[PDB]
């Protein structure tokens, strides 16, 4: 009998192929997720300054107030 | 199998390099007339030009 190393019935198929997910997210609509994070945070940051402007005059009407 | 899948996360890592294209394009010339006076073999010459394999 003869016992060398054949292929058994023939193998299965072998991949070769190139591949990318191209992710993505339709660039435009990344740059109006950058733009509305950036007005977000203009927002929020034109609230907390007019407010600590608020708190600052305070202050002022302190030093004002105690100093004669 | 393995190194199929293997070599196509090395083209997702290093082909699609923004400052590795950068740092290999502009050099590396090679006019056909010296690629075949100068004696270039091989993957110079699948890589400028002519069409030739052993």
């Amino acid at each position: 009998v003869k016992q060398d190393m054949p292929p058994v019935g023939g193998y299965g198929p072998i991949d070769y192929k190139r591949n990318l997910p191209r992710r993505g997210l339709s660039g435009y609509s990344m740059f109006a997720v950058g733009i509305g994070a950036l007005l977000f945070g203009y927002w929020s940051m034109m609230r907390w300054n007019r407010e600590r402007r608020r708190l600052q005059i305070e202050d002022f009407e302190a030093r004002i107030a105690l100093m004669p | 199998k393995n190194f199929s899948l293997r070599i196509d996360e090395l083209e997702e890592m290093l082909t699609n390099n923004r400052i590795w294209r950068n740092r290999t394009v502009d050099i590396g010339v090679v006019t056909a007339e010296d690629a075949l006076n100068y004696g270039f073999s091989g993957v110079m010459l699948r890589g400028s030009g002519i069409q030739w394999d052993l």
